[PDB]
């Protein structure tokens, strides 16, 4: 857990002021996932678009 | 007198705090502590007496 430790910094941050720790030090909260988060990931996008055109046929207002 | 002010027991948690006073806002890391203190008093690099 990350947020659980962001808790703990961010109640006893020492007055820091950069952005820079923020930003890092959130964006290391989510770690990597990848080589089937990539695919599993593109098939849901996928999979998106596909109920979207498949939603799209049958229209009798979309007339044009 | 000033080990029974000490609130700290190991090296580990003694050196997360030197760690933190020097890089403020960051949280625990076991392996950055170490090469930090490392780093600053026995590293050749970045230390000289002449």
């Amino acid at each position: 857990a990350a947020a659980q430790v962001l808790s703990s910094v961010e109640s006893e941050i020492g007055r820091t002021t950069d952005p820079v720790r923020m930003y890092m030090r959130e964006m290391g909260t989510v770690e990597l996932l990848t080589r089937e988060g990539e695919i599993d990931i593109a098939k849901r996008i996928e999979d998106g678009i596909n109920q979207v055109q498949c939603s799209v046929a049958e229209y009798p207002e979309a007339i044009t | 007198e000033t080990l029974r002010v000490d609130p700290t027991n190991d090296r580990l948690s003694a050196l997360v705090e030197i760690y933190r006073m020097m890089r403020p806002g960051e949280p625990p890391t076991r392996e950055a502590a170490e090469s930090l203190f490392e780093n600053l008093f026995f590293s050749e690099d970045r230390y000289d007496l002449s």
